[PDB]
């Protein structure tokens, strides 16, 4: 959860230098990204998510 | 125990564990040694509360329904079926196949209800829960003969006890339990379509098995399901949308996140 | 963008200058909204302690 | 069907509050209290189920956010609950100077605005 | 010498070539086999045609266009009318079998793009109204490519699949998919993508017209873009070959 | 016939246990097997893949 | 065991036990045989009961609340903090870092509300006790959905029966439990101030699962920590002043001691 | 799997012991740790200081 | 299997990759390292932080055009103001490290030119007026590039560093410069130009405020050309590592 004192820190991207494109190709270009969990990573305590909800018993 | 880290130094190589292709679909193995210098410290953290054991045993609510000891509503049943709430749902959607016996707990509470009867000097109220496998004669009326329970299992607690606890081993045709299914019931592709199809656990009964007070009294049953023993396989994304029947997975359309500010916001 | 693919997509296009910056967000998987419909997220979300490093892979 | 489920971030759209039968099958729209604004992830549409049921219902507005409070010169702003719809700010001033004491984000208008202004000390 | 960039697969009598391909993906580390003696339940003999049935059939090309959302196939339901498999699971009752899939994408240097490639197993689909359930023809599609939406299918008195493209019509995420085995075709590094899946499945056996096991979906998450004057149509293609298949319970055909 | 065996305990004092009844679906739960592989989903591929060796050349 | 004393005879010798210097902050290790003469007597005294465990190795109340089966508290709720009462603290104020497990007990009782209401005929009440962890799902209402308790702990509890008892490991994400915090939550300096930045413990509902009757009923919960397996560092002085905040130290000023008539008083 | 230790008994019997559960922090409290070490905080000094002699000579 | 157009190069907590790179020039054949003991000459312990000073420092870009003359870059003054490297150097009296300068250009196949990336030690300068010397502002440039001159700088009463590109400041042949260890950056074979350079001096230790031991002189010996419709803005980044450095004389900080 959210918690001042244990903080994360910023992660940022910037441009090194400039994209290179040749005549007639396009100069807009798209990048993706993918996050996983290391060998060291571990979790500590079971508890319910607080995305899941309900109003009544479904049908 | 978690694997610890290892201590490395400068590097002016032709290795280069950072760059990779991930068209392969393999993951990259890289720690952080690989693009930093690192210390060597031993890690004893431990993965004990990520099994999918210690995931999934836990006592959930799946149901709960009420009952009366006078007017129309005499007893009650219930289909046996997983999907009525979202918590526990959610949870087992987390795998295609799972297999797992299943420690069950009733709880039973009652409640005076308002009327107009003096002189009300109520006794010790004795609950039944009967158990009819698919098949079997269900209850028709409280004072029905099926309530004999010969070979349909029966529990019966008095009121002022412990919950009643059973255990229940893995009931099924098949090799597994299927979370989800992509069929339909008939050959011919008509008809049920979906994991309704696969279900087919019984009907369960409750009653009391005596009036106990000449006032209204209402009764409330709550069933809790919690698995041990379990093995699970193929493991899918979890649920983001909202569900809405418990017969099928239909849903309402929503977004992948929640929106922020620009693509440079540090907050919420 | 968030109803779309489009949520999915870094812009990053040539411009005439160097040093901008292309994104930015905080490390907390559980609590930010970049992080917590992902796996990690979603299975973080479940506990309440974590610890580890996170791997971010760029294509 | 009954009446469709209270949410505090949202309200009933018209005429749907003047509307006392709802068959099944029938979609009812929701909108933004003051000041609340609308999520674009969630859609503000419930529907009545065969059961007699309404969808389930989640927030579909968040609390709209105050500008940022700024630096009084010569004192100290304590936020103790964020900057959010109806929190409160506390102005202080430093050992050597004199010094209104608090402010409170309200709606004002179209969007939400601090109450009593920066003083000064 | 070598490079690993070109692979060759050879299956009964077909066989297909890459020069730019990145690695195999293999289902969940299993290759497919056939059916052992200790986890068998039916008592007849099986028969195992294992040259004709097991051979690449390549189905129809779609046209990736700026604006597609994306599409999918349910293998035991794309290959029913296409050759001797499709005879073979007709009259048997039981069947078992492995798919491997390979797609190809054929472009330039100067167009760009992205596809995720991923096998799906038992994928449930939901429908446009909440009460109510999908109809055989709008889940299945037969010798043909079903398409996803860009925008949420209206709810009505109908039977029409939710197609949304973020939610997959299952309400999951698109991005968590990577957890069933896939693969990618970025059109600057790779042509082709093949997966070879094996069968998965809570029983040895199961009938192969009324339960699909695995569906393919493809599904591009950056669009495709080149400037004027070069090509603009771009076909996708798909090529099942079955693996390691046989049947039991021989039967009057099923139409 | 009791089972003895460690209990869990923090890093850096065993227990006794018997059985009751004889369905061996009315035991305890496993709460103690710690045994991983993800090799199965990540890294499914066919030919190896050494870290620090280009993936495509 | 305690050390035995040695016996000694007279002495006129240049050793000078008595004298030393207390400006270097050394306490004297003087035994009464050395500026007297002594007898040797075997002393069986023991220490055992001045061990950190015996001393603070015993169950008391942390706080106690109120809630009803009508009107309008429904149900009742506490975010864990071990310094709402002024006892335990005061005995846990002795070190700086404590790492302890606990021992936690819940004493539940009922009471009969002044009414009008005729015809009264109670039944058992059960209630129900939800733990939830820091960024769970908190009950919004008495109906809530989050009372499933599927991932959160529970316990139900059926009145008459023995009080409720679980065990609870040492929870912390530091090395040890922190008393006293000398920082801010904010690297700049500002913001929370105090022990306060550091708690997190999360919050603990308990609510009736039952009306039980038509008339009113008031139910209170008392909260009971007994500390085991303690382990303490770095001890302080006691706290002089009577405390008069939960989330922090502050204190009105008052006298080292209690006055006598003159420095020459054997009276109090 | 027992253990069998003293009790505590007056100067001048045995206990047995179970462990049920399987978490080691639902065990006993620990009341026979006798151990003691009062250096550190009395005489905490880094030159030894003998008793007898002169503390500053 | 390996190609050798790979290379990264991890120091402290930075990281540097590159595709397409030529070999790397280690200065005179050395490898820097620390001062040994019987040839130093200050007494007292040197600190050595070895990890925030060790590290990759990335200044401000340069943008290439098509009438670029060149850059030139004093290292022990272009470090001055970045990190604790700035501040340890200025507390200290005496310093000694050897830099590491990676230069990196982007471009495409379309695109054509080439850079002269040189390491020049003790390159000291002229100034326009024969009578007087050159300015300290006109010779250090900080947290900023200097600029060649393509035309010779008018001689008046000034203190103006001639910066002629042909004589390179120096009066001397800019050709006969490969003399010190140097690289190429030809935009049809190299993204990137790397060299190592050790501690060059003629004694053990020296201040480095008012010495600068290297120059880093990018000279473009053929022009930037490109054909309407590429990209017309191409910017030239530089990357400097200190490596084993070490400090001594500890003193009240210098502005
Ligand atoms: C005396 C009372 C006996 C009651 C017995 C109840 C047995 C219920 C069995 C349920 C098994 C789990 C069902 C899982 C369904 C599924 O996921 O396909
Ligand atoms: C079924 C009910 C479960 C209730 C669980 C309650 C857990 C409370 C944990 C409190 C731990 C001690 C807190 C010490 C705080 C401190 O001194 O910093």
């Amino acid at each position: 959860a959210s918690d001042e004192y244990t903080a994360g820190g910023f992660i940022t991207c910037w441009y090194q230098t400039n994209i290179v494109v040749p005549a007639d190709a396009q100069s807009s270009c798209y990048i993706m990204c993918f996050v996983s969990a290391c060998n060291d990573f571990s979790v500590r305590l079971l508890k319910d998510t607080p995305f899941i909800s309900q109003n009544s018993f479904f049908q | 125990r978690v694997a610890d880290t290892v201590g490395t130094g400068p590097t002016n190589s032709e290795a280069i564990p950072a760059l990779t292709a991930a068209e392969t679909g393999h993951t990259s193995q890289v720690v952080p040694g690989d693009t930093m210098q690192t210390r060597h410290v031993k890690n004893y953290h431990s993965r004990s509360e990520s099994t999918v054991e210690n995931f999934l045993c836990r006592s959930a609510c799946v149901y709960f329904t009420e009952y009366k000891n006078s007017g129309s509503k005499r007893y009650a049943e219930w289909v046996v079926t997983t999907r009525q709430a979202a918590q526990l749902r959610r949870k087992l959607e987390f795998f295609t196949y799972i297999r797992f016996d299943l420690e069950l707990t009733f709880v039973i509470t009652s409640t005076q209800q308002p009327s107009t009867t003096q002189n009300q000097d109520a006794q010790i109220l004795t609950h039944q829960i009967m158990y009819v496998p698919p098949g079997g004669p269900v209850p028709d009326k409280v004072d029905s003969y099926v309530w004999q329970t010969s070979t349909n299992p029966s529990v019966f607690w008095t009121e002022g006890n412990a919950p009643p606890r059973m255990s229940i081993p893995f009931l099924s045709i098949g090799n597994a339990y299927s979370n989800f299914y992509d069929g339909w019931s008939e050959f011919s592709r008509n008809g049920v379509y979906g994991i309704n199809t696969l279900n087919n656990m019984g009907t369960l009964y409750a009653r009391h098995v005596n009036t106990g007070s000449t006032g209204p009294i209402k009764s409330t049953i709550r069933i809790y399901f919690k698995p041990k023993h379990v093995k699970a396989w193929i493991p899918r994304p979890p649920r983001l949308c909202q569900y809405e029947k418990a017969k099928n997975v239909n849903f309402q359309p929503s977004g992948v996140t929640t929106t922020r500010q620009s693509i440079t916001t540090m907050t919420n | 963008k968030v109803n779309s693919m489009e949520a999915y997509q870094i812009p990053v296009r040539s411009n005439e200058g160097s040093g901008t910056q292309v994104f930015g967000f905080p490390l907390q998987p559980g609590y930010s909204s970049v992080f917590s419909r992902t796996l990690l997220g979603e299975i973080l979300n479940y506990y309440t302690h974590w610890s580890g490093s996170i791997k971010l892979t760029f294509m | 069907c009954e009446v469709p489920t209270r949410l505090n971030s949202a309200s009933l759209k018209q005429p749907y509050i003047t509307q006392n039968y709802f068959p099944v099958g029938t979609v009812v729209e929701y909108e933004c209290r003051p000041g609340y604004r609308r999520e674009p992830s969630l859609s503000p549409k419930l529907t009545c189920l065969q059961n007699l049921k309404w969808s389930t219902a989640v927030e579909f507005c968040k609390k709209k956010s105050c500008p940022n409070p700024g630096e009084i010169r010569n004192g100290q702003i304590d936020v103790p609950g964020g900057i959010l719809f109806g929190a409160t700010i506390s102005f202080s001033c430093n050992t050597g100077y004199k010094l209104s004491t608090s402010s409170f984000c309200l709606i004002s208008g179209s969007s939400v605005q601090w109450s009593d202004p920066l003083p000064e000390c | 010498g070598y490079s690993d960039r070109v692979r060759s697969i050879t299956l009964g009598n077909s066989t297909i070539t890459t020069q730019e391909c990145a690695n195999v993906v293999v289902g969940y580390g299993v290759w497919p086999d056939y059916l052992k003696d200790s986890e068998a339940t039916a008592e007849d003999q099986p028969t195992q045609p294992d040259v004709a049935t097991c051979r690449f059939y390549t189905l129809d090309s779609v046209q990736w266009q700026k604006t597609s959302p994306g599409w999918w196939w349910k293998l035991p339901d794309a290959l029913s009318n296409l050759g001797l498999f499709g005879q073979n699971m007709q009259y048997h009752y039981l069947g078992r079998t492995g798919y491997t899939i390979h797609v190809q994408c054929n472009a330039s240097k100067f167009h760009q793009g992205c596809l995720l490639v991923v096998c799906v197993p038992e994928a449930e689909m939901g429908c446009a109204t909440l009460d109510n359930t999908p109809s055989s023809a709008e889940l299945l599609g037969g010798d043909a490519a079903k398409e996803f939406a860009g925008e949420p299918i209206a709810s009505g008195s109908n039977k029409l699949v939710q197609r949304v493209v973020y939610n997959a019509g299952m309400g999951i995420g698109v991005g968590n998919l990577t957890i069933f085995p896939h693969q990618w075709i970025n059109l600057r590094t790779n042509n082709s993508a093949t997966i070879v899946m094996p069968y998965t499945n809570s029983v040895p056996m199961d009938n192969m017209f009324r339960h699909n096991n695995i569906t393919l979906m493809v599904i591009p998450f950056v669009p495709l873009d080149y400037c004027p004057g070069s090509t603009t149509y771009v076909p996708i293609t798909v090529t099942i070959a079955p693996m390691c298949a046989e049947y039991n319970g021989l039967r009057l055909a099923s139409h | 016939g009791a089972q003895v065996s460690t209990q869990k305990t923090g890093a850096h004092i065993h227990y006794t246990n018997i059985n009751y009844y004889k369905d061996a679906a009315s035991n305890s739960a496993t709460r103690q097997d710690f045994a991983q592989d993800p090799g199965k989903f990540t890294e499914p591929v066919k030919d190896i893949m050494i870290k620090s060796l280009p993936a495509l050349n």
